[PDB]
RNA sequence: AAACUUUCAACAACGGAUCUCUUGGUUCUGGCAUCGAUGAAGAACGCAGCGAAAUGCGAUAAGUAAUGUGAAUUGCAGAAUUCCGUGAAUCAUCGAAUCUUUGAACGCACAUUGCGCCCGCCGGUAUUCCGGCGGGCAUGCCUGUUCGAGCGUCAU
RNA sequence: CCCACCCAUACCCCGCCCUCAGGGUAGAAACGAUGCCCUGAGGAGUAGGCGGCCGUGGAGGUCAGUGACGAAGCCUAGGGCGUGAGCCCGGGUCGAACGGCCUCUAGUGCAGAUCUUGGUGGUAGUAGCAAAUACUUCAAUGAGAACUUGAAGGACCGAAGUGGGGAAAGGUUCCAUGUGAACAGCGGUUGGACAUGGGUUAGUCGAUCCUAAGCCAUAGGGAAGUUCCGUUUCAAAGGGGCAC
RNA sequence: CGGGACCGAGGACCGCGCUCUGCAAGGAUGCUGGCGUAAUGGUCACCAGCGACCCGUCUUGAAACACGGACCAAGGAGUCAAGGUUUUGCGCGAGUGUUUGGGUGUAAAACCCGCACGCGUAAUGAAAGUGAACGUAGGUGAGAGCUUCGGCGCAUCAUCGAC
RNA sequence: AGGUUGACCUCGGAUCAGGUAGGAGGACCCGCUGAACUUAAGCAUAUCAAUAAGCGGAGGAAAAGAAACCAACAGGGAUUGCCCUAGUAACGGCGAGUGAAGCGGCAACAGCUCAAAUUUGAAAGCUGGCUUCGGCCCGCGUUGUAAUUUGGAGAGGAUGCUUUGGGCGAGGCUCCUUCUGAGUUCCCUGGAACGGGACGCCACAGAGGGUGAGAGCCCCGUAUAGUUGGAAGCCAAGCCUGUGUAAAGCUCCUUCGACGAGUCGAGUAGUUUGGGAAUGCUGCUCAAAAUGGGAGGUAAAUUUCUUCUAAAGCUAAAUACCGGCCAGAGACCGAUAGCGCACAAGUAGAGUGAUCGAAAGAUGAAAAGCACUUUGAAAAGAGGGUUAAAUAGCACGUGAAAUUGUUGAAAGGGAAGCGCUUGUGACCAGACUUGCGCCCGGCGGAUCAUCCGGUGUUCUCACCGGUGCACUCCGCCGGGCUCAGGCCAG
């Protein structure tokens, strides 16, 4: 299984450069740190659940927070892109855990968040006054506010008196049952229609 | 060793560099050090060197012999120095090539851009020696 | 370059009475009409098998066996034997390995070079420091118009703690010829056996020293490994009585007498 | 015996190997975004006191202005530099200029230094003739101005 | 049929080399134990397989390495070591770097390929240097004259010329003065060679103007397009006069 | 009992012995002469006796034929990458792999970091799917090593069973 | 006057006023067009390859890009790129072969603008011209220029709170500029120290180069903080003032809620893809709809469900880079190498032309590149200088081999060359020269044995300081003796 049977040797890459564009992409993240400072480098992401059954067991960040999330947590949709945090519109909540989950991330935020005035001599309301404008700041929201727990809990101690009782009958019938009852609901139904329409005629 | 990147450490580039600089280059590099009575009077170590200046040579077979300097041959990086020559066969004297660096410099041909040129040298070396200090 | 070799137009006169079959430059009016081309047996042609950058250049190497060497080298640099076997002038030193007081480094205290040559001399390291300086010779070969131009020896190599010592100690040795400096967190096998020979003079400040440990407890996936060989001193373990007491008669001598 | 041929050695030839060198290649890495009708890239022809080329330049022609440096250039000739200076230099920088005939190449052509047209200025006795100088005259398309054409639609 | 004698790398005895096999060698006075000691057997080799060593360019370490009181290279009827590839020294020459050891690395080892480039032999002072009838005398110049010049003679082209002029092509070869080498398949004082200068004057001679065979714009139509057709077209494609 | 040739390996003692003050018994010593240098030895040139086809290459079974080679110097031809497979060394080991990336740096080096992921840890079936202990993880015969000398029996092989 | 006088629409002219396009470059980028050699035994499917050549068009990046997406999960959420998915799903004569995508980790992150609405109590919009810089005109435009809305919504209501404009600006950063440490100390070799020895010094500088031979301190530079002078930008802690005519955000809601057509889609043909049952593109024919439409990788009907919302548009970054410009490097090459080119190299030269295309580096530290004499017509030769060296003479560092000349030695009756072994001649390397041990005699000295103290060690062995008083130790010189010594031999 060689795919050399081409004209391999004019589309050869090497990676050299890779000490060197570590290099320029670390100057260039410093920069960027530099040009906002004192915000952080990054925005505000939410913790979403993958997709597919293989993934479904672990959490993640996310492109933005929700329309529904900011309205819950209290931020007007045009703010909450200029104080640091990502929008999406695409993305909706189905549940409500992984809803509460990100409306109370939101509210952590808030809750940490300083608010300098747009201008010094006339500062706001919703300003965050120039006593308690002074304190330890973070730069890196990926770091302060990552994925506490992505997988759950490998290991839990219960009691013995707690022990569950389980499904009657055992799991793997359990799960033999469930699987011919999904390849069995349509041809039961069917005879259901034969039946009813049977005592229809013959009443 | 040398730490900035523009600085490079190529002989190739540095003999290329040297062998075809430009006169005012030339000049620079054409730097001979001065007397020890003229460094405590000047606070100079080493100046340019140019016409009329007087000079002791210190190195090669003409050592000990002092004149004026006659010619400041930058084409290739001489100095024509006074009754420093030789004979000919015919007997015509020639002056002998003598490098800027194998020779003292004991009188400056002075005028008011020399003496902006030490002056401005000697506040260098005293402010640095203020900062360092 | 790519294209070594083969920017001519040439070709083969084909099979005849006279010449070879190589392809020859055509054209007229020039000394490289009529000219072979092409082979890597012709001059101005192209070379069998040409270099390509992507030869493989780098060697990926176990982190665990790059960190087994490193303390391997760590243990081989507090054996003296090894330190002479190595060519190091340590014997003025007075003890192996060399803890020197942090407080003779730490802040701007050898920050000056003369200072850190003073202190190397009165610890001990000044032979070693000055075979250094009066090895220096001209390379043999073309290293020198490419930029290699001159060799020396190996000096002492002086650990210290960053945290503790700070790094202007770094700015006073660096201009000493053959000493070198690292800190105790990024310890190169490159510098602890330089050209693979064991037994590099290192000198230790007190603080490196303490913190050696907390440097390999931190060290992820990585334990001190177990020696197969618990003791190493042969003389003893054959010499023993346990073993002596068990043994058989000899069977013979060193030297065997000729029967016939 | 010599000559001749061949062998060995020393010196001298022929030739340019070897060794050492290297203002050059080759490969990698880092940085930057900037040609042209306000006439590019390329081509031709010229320019130095004494040059054919390379280099630089354009009839302001190995160059001008400006800024900086501060005493050269050099093969010869000849001049310097009030050296206590509006200043040497085949010097550096470079923001002001000059920039021949061409070339996408633009009046029509070009295998011709060919033939025109429009408008000014100057000179020669010159309202008419002759000569010189200066500024213009390509194509496609856009916006606008102005002059128009057509029972194409109307009003009157 | 008999006796004696000759000699193969065969057989016997001894020495030495290598390989293989079998033993010994630590309460170590003990060893490049990867060593040493003892004993025995065996020895050809293509394809092919395997092991060890020698050499070259470069890299890390090391030898407190060699060197202008002479590195590298080169020459040597001069020596030493190795079975060998090779290593080392002496002598001469020469002028600026180079080597040993352990690892690392490769564009790493030549008698061939009608190779590749460059250089040089025998042939060999050889084959030739014989078409176009042909040269000779005196003087001058000069170092030197068959092939320079002047004169004196003899000849040839024979007007479809060995003459006097042009078109194409060339580009200074034209003229004067001077000239070492090179070239003129000899010779050269001569030269279309070499060096420095000079020389081409138009209203009337040609070009320039006209159109021929033909070629290229424009309108317009094709073509992804570089561009193709089109040259009078399915174009609003312009001249003149008069005016109270 | 004579006559002659070639050879002298080893390097304190040990042993087998005998003709036993010692010896011919597990390998040469003793005495004497000339010379002490080109005398021995070595290198080169040449003569002499004997011996001795010109090298590759190709062909088949082999020669012959054929093809290349006037001479000399310098180049000049099984390399590199990717993916397998077996063997050697090394680290860790039911795990293993830091180097896509991040941190850091005396800055293309070195040092440090971890999520995912690759391979392995389970197979079989076209698939739906299901999924590895009757037993000190079995019986019998071998089997190194150990043993309290009764046996216990590694690896591995044959064979009958179990899942 | 109406047979006139005009308003529009369309189409023209002008060296009209103002503008723009072309060509170059093209390594990387966006498209079009498009092979064959090769690999399949050969060979029209295929492979090479959706590649080379050809054509059009940009920029510092381009392109793509804010879902008519992926999915089927507890759902993710614009684009790009790296790792992995994965040599996997899948396609494939007579098989050679080909070959993605979702998820996951990471680099980088950024979102928006129109058409479809009546401003209708006032085209509120804009090009150009003239300006006294206040504006005023000629026009474009109602077959629609501003504000408002873009599906995430929005419009209309209700409702009560919040939001906003200017001007300085300390200070900081980027780019050129002045300036920076220490021996030419003594001796030797040498033509020349930059070599060897001695004594110093500097080092946040012992990188590199030059200087008559290997220079940290002779010179340029090199390291580090700064320090002079100048311009243009950007960031920025703070501080002065206007305040609500206007716009803007948040919460809730009866109602309304326009959303891109020869397009989507279907058939067919060509081409392409892993999508030769599930791909994309184009041509021809047919040709939509309003909870409609697309997709949901096996054809169809029926009933559901899940996801987005096409046929209009913009947008940095992470990514590419054999072209250009500036720079730094290398276990690369060292003049037949390395680019064809280290040199007046894409030059000389060849070809009608498209094109083809070399050879060629090194005197010496410094020309000091040979005065003068003499012989030659000259080139040159010989003396004689110059150099450290001419055994470096502009044929020039070193100067191999083939091949040649001279000198010296030798062999040769139709080949030489080679092996074994003598011999002759020529020329050489070794070895040897005496060592060691006793016995006398003569000198010079007491680091002889024992004891004491100190010190170190291997803890019983040593060294050091006092003690020897010469029958004891150590050197030197004369004699004698033994042993061992080189080559060839009996």
């Amino acid at each position: 299984n060689n795919h050399f049977r081409k004209h391999w040797q004019r589309r050869v890459r090497c990676h050299f450069d890779q000490p060197g564009k570590k290099v320029t992409r670390r100057l260039a993240r410093r920069a960027k740190a530099a040009a906002l400072a004192p915000r952080p480098v990054d925005k505000l992401r939410p913790i979403v659940r993958c997709p597919t059954v293989k993934y479904n067991r672990r959490t993640r960040l996310g492109r933005g927070f929700t329309l529904e999330e900011l309205k819950a947590a209290g931020i007007p949709r045009l703010l909450a892109p200029t104080i640091g945090i990502a929008v999406d519109h695409r993305r909706k909540n189905l549940s409500e855990e992984s809803l509460a989950a990100n409306v109370q991330r939101l509210k952590d935020y808030k809750a940490r968040l300083i608010l300098f005035p747009r201008k010094s001599n006339k500062p706001k309301k919703a300003d965050t006054p120039k006593d308690q404008q002074t304190a330890e700041t973070t730069t890196s929201l990926r770091t302060s506010f990552g994925v506490e727990q992505p997988l759950a809990p490998g290991f839990t101690e219960i009691s013995k008196s707690e022990i569950p009782a389980g499904i009657e009958g055992g799991a793997y019938r359990a799960l033999r049952k469930a699987r011919s009852d999904a390849r069995l609901v349509g041809v039961r139904e069917k005879r259901a229609k034969e039946k009813a329409e049977a005592e229809a005629n013959k009443k | 060793m040398k730490v900035r990147p523009t600085v490079s450490s190529s002989r190739r580039k540095a003999r290329k560099a040297h062998f075809s600089a430009p006169s005012s280059v030339r000049r620079v590099i054409m730097s001979a050090p001065l007397s020890k009575e003229l460094r405590e009077k000047y606070n100079v170590r080493s100046i340019p060197i140019r016409k009329g200046d007087e000079v002791q040579i210190v190195r090669g077979a003409h050592k000990d012999k002092e004149g004026k300097v006659t010619s400041v041959y930058r084409l290739k990086y001489v100095i024509h120095v006074e009754r420093v020559t030789r004979e000919k066969a015919t007997g015509q004297t020639v002056p002998i090539g003598i490098h800027p660096s194998n020779v003292v410099i004991t009188k400056l041909h002075l005028d008011k851009d020399r003496e902006n040129i030490l002056a401005r040298i000697k506040a260098g070396r005293e402010q640095v020696a203020k900062a360092k200090g | 370059s790519e294209k070594a070799g083969h920017q001519t137009s040439a070709e083969s006169w084909g099979t005849g009475r006279a010449v070879a079959r190589i392809p020859r430059v055509s054209g007229g009016g020039t000394h490289r009409a009529g000219q072979g081309a092409f082979g890597n047996m012709c001059r101005s042609g192209r070379m069998f098998a040409p270099t390509k950058i992507w030869r493989k250049w780098h060697v990926k190497i176990n982190q665990g066996q790059k960190r087994f060497a490193t303390a391997s080298a760590l243990a081989a640099s507090a054996v003296a034997p090894l330190l002479m076997a190595r060519g190091h002038q340590v014997s003025t030193v007075p003890e192996v390995p060399l803890v020197v007081d942090s407080a003779a480094v730490a802040g701007d205290a050898v920050a000056k070079t003369a200072a850190a040559y003073k202190l190397l001399k009165a610890i001990g390291a000044g032979p070693d420091v000055e075979k250094v300086k009066k090895s220096k010779k001209l390379r043999a070969g073309k290293g020198k118009m490419r930029g290699r131009r001159h060799r020396q020896r190996r000096g002492p190599l002086i650990v210290y703690s960053p945290e503790h010592d700070g790094k202007e100690l770094v700015k006073g040795f660096r201009n000493i010829p053959g000493v070198e400096t690292c800190p105790v967190d990024a310890l190169n096998l490159l510098q602890l056996a330089p050209g693979g020979h064991l037994g590099r003079f290192i000198v230790w400040t007190s603080a490196a020293i303490k913190q050696l440990d907390a440097v390999y407890e931190s060290k992820k996936g990585f334990f001190l490994p177990a020696n197969i060989v618990s003791q190493a001193d042969l003389s003893r373990l054959i010499n023993s009585t346990e073993i002596q007491s068990v043994l058989r008669a000899p069977k013979g001598e060193a030297r065997t007498k000729r029967a016939c």
